[PDB]
RNA sequence: UAUCUGGUUGAUCCUGCCAGUAGUCAUAUGCUUGUCUCAAAGAUUAAGCCAUGCAUGUCUAAGUAUAAGCAAUUUAUACAGUGAAACUGCGAAUGGCUCAUUAAAUCAGUUAUCGUUUAUUUGAUAGUUCCUUUACUACAUGGUAUAACUGUGGUAAUUCUAGA
RNA sequence: AUUCAUAAUAACUUUUCGAAUCGCAUGGCCUUGUGCUGGCGAUGGUUCAUUCAAAUUUCUGCCCUAUCAACUUUCGAUGGUAGGAUAGUGGCCUACCAUGGUUUCAACGGGUAACGGGGAAUAAGGGUUCGAUUCCGGAGAGGGAGCCUGAGAAACGGCUACCACAUCCAAGGAAGGCAGCAGGCGCGCAAAUUACCCAAUCCUAAUUCAGGGAGGUAGUGACAAUAAAUAACGAUACAGGGCCCAUUCGGGUCUUGUAAUUGGAAUGAGUACAAUGUAAAUACCUUAACGAGGAACAAUUGGAGGGCAAGUCUGGUGCCAGCAGCC
């Protein structure tokens, strides 16, 4: 006798088990990103291919008819928000267009490397989960965080660990200990 | 932590897979003074001091040695026939020990077994013999002080004490032994004490008793101090309904808490459970009706006590039973379980 | 030791219940969390009221680090602090003391017990002496 | 989020089904198992059986206090603080659990009471009661019988209770 | 819409209600009786309304089944009249009377490893399968029946009887219903602690206070579900692939990386002052002191002829042992 808490999946896994074009593809985004699962590939898919239904359903209603205003529009406006949406191509058959590259060059993961600070993907993610690198002072630790594209500018180091200051910590500083214990008293 | 209490068990005899004799102390107690339904272990006996202080009458001046000794914790198994799964029963009986023998014969077929056993482990015994009214002519007073029946009984019937005495004492010599009795002995560790003891009808068990205590003065003193860890042995595998299935165990120092953690030996590993409840002693009187055992939130050790916990099954006779400090422990009991 | 700073948003003016109420949004740039009685003397010097009327609690230090926000309550004097406060709170400032008794079932079952009982009982034990006896 | 593939022949096109494939708030079992959050769980078989413990009790200034209770003090010689026991009142018909029965039954949506009961909560609502009707009828207030208690008892034994 | 609400006449009644109650204050007013008055509010009380209910009740809607076709009136089956009974309508029951009621538009009977619904699973659509189980309704408390109390129960942590189980005894008797919480046996492929608290959520009482295995807390828990560590970065040894030039050594700049020496960096898994958390604890979120080089702090489970993604490597066996959903 309490509540449900509700909960529900995020992703959905291929009909064909071994189809090695889709494993090439899969692979290679994978690469390119530098994921770890191909569930993270599903996933994107699964997002995706919710978006899309909404916006064949809406599609097939009229022309300025109310539910497809308020909530296409709400589709939209939340596309064109992280950046997954170009500016132009703003109006819904886009969106059904799309594709799964533009949702995942927009992962956290990807934008610490894309503006430098990282050169490499991978040293990307171990920065990302390490701690370092942060949104305000706000540290995110998750590589799929999805920019927000109006927080673009702001993605930096961490007021904490190196990289923005505050400290070598530990390793670093080990070493500290071992020149002034050794080479001095 | 504790003053550790005696622990002896009773050894010896056949067809008498329990000997009375324990089992007429609580009956003497009963009905004749007491207040309720007295609390009575299983698979051990337990009495207050209190109990052989009324259960007792001076020789004279013979026992009063009640200092700090708190009272016994009686042990018993003979039955088998077999011949035997009385030996070893871990490494507690063992301890101190009563060994009775017959007024009739001094030996039994396993008798020589027993005490051979005794003295591999070289822990000291005290000889005693029960009942001595399967012996012609006799007359009996209720728990009463031998002495003062020895007397009382005609002259036919002391000698023939003597007589059937010399006997016991020859066998006993031939088995290795030099003893004399009690009240006649001298030196505790030169000569082994023999109390004549009538299990039938009380007749010198109160002076069984002065002896034990004694004994237990003389070898033990700075050995009763304990602080210890709980120690344990498992004697024993059964089912109750109620509260479930239980193992009965002693108890030999420690304080038992009911929500402890207790490792414990299996076989086809080291196993482990919580103690779902603590169960015996149970008091007395009951025709076909009420409770039959009696909780306890906690315990002092020198008891023994049945643990009913919710994963014990399997356990065996000769393991330890530890409280827990998990790692060296959960080594510990597996290297030992191989035996 | 990082200057701290003590803001106290969204606040309340609640006389029905003697106090005023508000969250507390602590930063401390380095310097992890900040404890609650720096925070009930801090407040106590702004509300001008003193330690011993200022409830706090709530609080979690943000994700990352460097934030926590919390909520506190001011009496209007000390007293109906002591009598509008939880207890808890009161003891675990210094202004109650923990009156521990036995465990919620030793309380049960000695009640359960005292049901078998009808009356004084005293009366009940004069009758048992007697058992004693006979 | 509208996909199929392997197997009948020498080869071929079909019919066909077997087998593959993917999901399961769908159970079991096996192997393996580091972190965060969330957290179902003796339904399926046996509405089979159950040791022990707990799960229903309750007092405001405001029904009843000669506790031979405590407190004492601060005025109370009827009572008055506090309060066990007991009387009285209220509650125990809610909750929790299970799914055995049950197939026009229940249940759902929808109706009916001009076909009835309703503690309680809330709002209202009571000048009449006696009697051949001047020698009046306690109203400045009519009756006893009981607990607890005191004391005497019974039974191996229960929340058993008897006589005074 | 009424023989409705309400009222009037004549009577009726082992006569219902009309305050013999409790707490706080103590004040007015004289013909000075302790006179006659008199404040705030408690618990009651009859009838009406209201609220919380309840009981019946209209219309439509259920799975398989004809190897179930006729069913219903023994001993009410369908209707009429009157009564009795009920809180009350009604064959609810009883008297008397009649001969009705249902059915291929599937009655009646059988089955159900059937509680109903909200819902769940499966995603072109149409469907198919499931719903013991967090909310609603219903039913039950080992099986049947009966009933006391009461506003309300045909109650089971109430009684009474019988039936089946079953406990204690001093053998005369007495006592019991976990489909509440834990816990045990049994059953089985199949399912956890005889722990802590009323701090929240709310419920009950005479009631701010007591009680609450309701409910909350922790333990057990790879049921489902979420996030996502097991590594990241330089230098060096050649090797390249580049590229400009090539009359030819070539390497060198930009790097792709395969390396049996290297190099300093980073971090939580753990461990742990502290404070935070909590009823008190525990964990999480915080965070001093610790905590990574291959011997860890060391990922698994299946597969590699086809379907089906990955060997024609080596050794073994020799229609054996074994594999193979299918071929
Ligand atoms: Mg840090
Ligand atoms: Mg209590
Ligand atoms: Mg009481
Ligand atoms: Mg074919
Ligand atoms: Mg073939
Ligand atoms: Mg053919
Ligand atoms: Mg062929
Ligand atoms: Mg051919
Ligand atoms: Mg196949
Ligand atoms: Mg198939
Ligand atoms: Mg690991
Ligand atoms: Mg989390
Ligand atoms: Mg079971
Ligand atoms: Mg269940
Ligand atoms: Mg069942
Ligand atoms: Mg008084
Ligand atoms: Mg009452
Ligand atoms: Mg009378
Ligand atoms: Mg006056
Ligand atoms: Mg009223
Ligand atoms: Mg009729
Ligand atoms: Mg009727
Ligand atoms: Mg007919
Ligand atoms: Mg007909
Ligand atoms: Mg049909
Ligand atoms: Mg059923
Ligand atoms: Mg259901
Ligand atoms: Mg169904
Ligand atoms: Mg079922
Ligand atoms: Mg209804
Ligand atoms: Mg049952
Ligand atoms: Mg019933
Ligand atoms: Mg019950
Ligand atoms: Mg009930
Ligand atoms: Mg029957
Ligand atoms: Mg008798
Ligand atoms: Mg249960
Ligand atoms: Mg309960
Ligand atoms: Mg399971
Ligand atoms: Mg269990
Ligand atoms: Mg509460
Ligand atoms: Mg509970
Ligand atoms: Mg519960
Ligand atoms: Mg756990
Ligand atoms: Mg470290
Ligand atoms: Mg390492
Ligand atoms: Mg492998
Ligand atoms: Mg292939």
């Amino acid at each position: 006798p309490r509540a449900p808490r509700t909960y529900s999946k995020t992703y959905s896994t291929p009909k064909r088990p071994y189809e090695s074009s889709r494993l090439d593809a899969e692979l290679k985004l994978a690469g390119e990103f530098g994921l770890k699962n191909k569930k993270e590939i599903y996933r994107i898919s699964f997002q995706l291919s919710k978006i899309r239904r909404a916006a064949r359903d809406l599609l097939t209603r009229d022309e300025k008819d109310p539910k497809r205003l308020f909530e296409g529009n709400a589709l939209i406006r939340r596309l064109v928000r992280v950046g997954v949406l170009s500016e132009d191509k703003k109006k819904l058959d886009y969106v059904l267009a799309l594709k799964v590259e533009d949702f995942l060059e927009r992962r956290l993961q990807t934008q610490v490397y894309k503006l430098g600070l990282a050169k490499s993907v991978h040293h990307a993610r171990v920065l990302i989960t390490q701690r370092h690198i942060a949104v305000g002072k706000q540290i995110v630790n998750i590589p799929s965080f999805m920019v927000r594209l109006d927080s673009e500018k702001h993605i930096d180091f961490a007021p904490t660990s190196p990289f923005g200051g505050a400290r070598p910590g530990r390793v670093a500083r080990r070493n500290a200990a071992r020149k002034a214990e050794a080479s001095g008293e | 932590k504790d003053l550790r209490s005696p622990i002896c068990c009773i050894l010896g005899h056949v067809d008498t897979g329990k000997t009375k004799l324990l089992d007429k102390i609580r009956q003497t107690n009963v009905q004749g003074g007491e207040a309720g339904g007295i609390t009575q272990q299983i698979g051990a006996t337990y009495f207050p001091i209190d109990a052989i202080k009324a259960k007792t009458k001076v020789m004279a001046e013979y026992e009063k040695q009640t200092f700090d000794v708190p009272g016994l914790l009686v042990i018993d198994t003979p039955g088998h026939e077999s011949f035997s799964n009385l030996r070893s029963r871990g490494s507690s009986l063992c301890n101190i020990a009563i060994l009775v023998i017959d007024i009739m014969h001094g030996l039994e077929q396993q008798t020589i077994e027993s005490i051979k056993l005794l003295r591999d482990r070289k822990a000291p015994f005290v000889v005693a013999l029960n009942k001595i009214d399967r012996l012609y002519d006799w007359k009996a007073i209720p728990n009463n002080s031998f002495r003062d029946s020895f007397a009382k009984q005609s002259r036919a019937v002391q000698e023939e004490f003597q007589s059937r005495y010399s006997k016991i004492q020859l066998e006993l010599a031939e088995q290795g032994l030099n003893s004399e009795l009690y009240f006649q002995n001298k030196n505790m560790s030169k000569y082994v004490s023999i109390v004549p003891t009538s299990a039938v009808t009380g007749e010198g068990v109160p002076d069984l008793l002065w002896l034990l205590l004694e004994l237990t003065q003389k070898r033990m003193s700075k050995q009763l101090m304990y602080l210890s860890h709980v120690e344990a042995t498992i004697l024993e595998v059964k089912v109750v309904e109620g509260f479930g299935t239980t193992i009965d165990v002693i108890l030999s120092n420690g304080y038992l808490r009911e929500g402890d953690r207790i490792v414990l030996c299996g076989m086809n590993g080291p196993i482990v459970t919580n103690i779902r409840a603590l169960l015996t002693p149970q008091p007395l009187r009951e025709l076909r009706l009420k409770s039959e055992y009696v909780h306890h939130k906690e315990v002092k050790a020198a008891l023994g006590v049945k643990i009913a916990a919710n994963d014990l099954e399997k356990a065996v006779s000769g393991s330890r039973l530890l409280v827990v400090g998990p790692e060296d422990d959960e080594d510990e009991l597996m290297d030992d379980v191989m035996d | 030791s990082d200057a701290v700073t003590i803001r106290t948003r969204k606040v309340i003016s609640n006389p029905l219940l003697a106090r005023k109420q508000f969250v507390v949004d602590v930063l401390h740039p380095n310097r992890a969390n900040v404890s609650k009685d720096e925070l009930r003397e801090k407040l106590a010097e702004v509300y001008k009221a003193e330690k011993d009327a200022v409830s706090v609690f709530g609080f979690r230090t943000q994700f990352g680090g460097g934030k926590s926000v919390g909520f506190g309550l001011v009496y209007n004097s000390v007293a109906e602090a002591k009598k509008f406060e939880p207890t808890y709170r009161l003891v675990r400032y210094g202004l109650a003391e923990k009156v521990e008794k036995a465990s919620r079932q030793q309380r049960k079952q000695k009640k359960n017990r005292d049901k078998k009982i009808f009356g004084t009982g005293k009366r009940l034990a004069k009758k048992v002496a007697r058992r004693n006896a006979d």
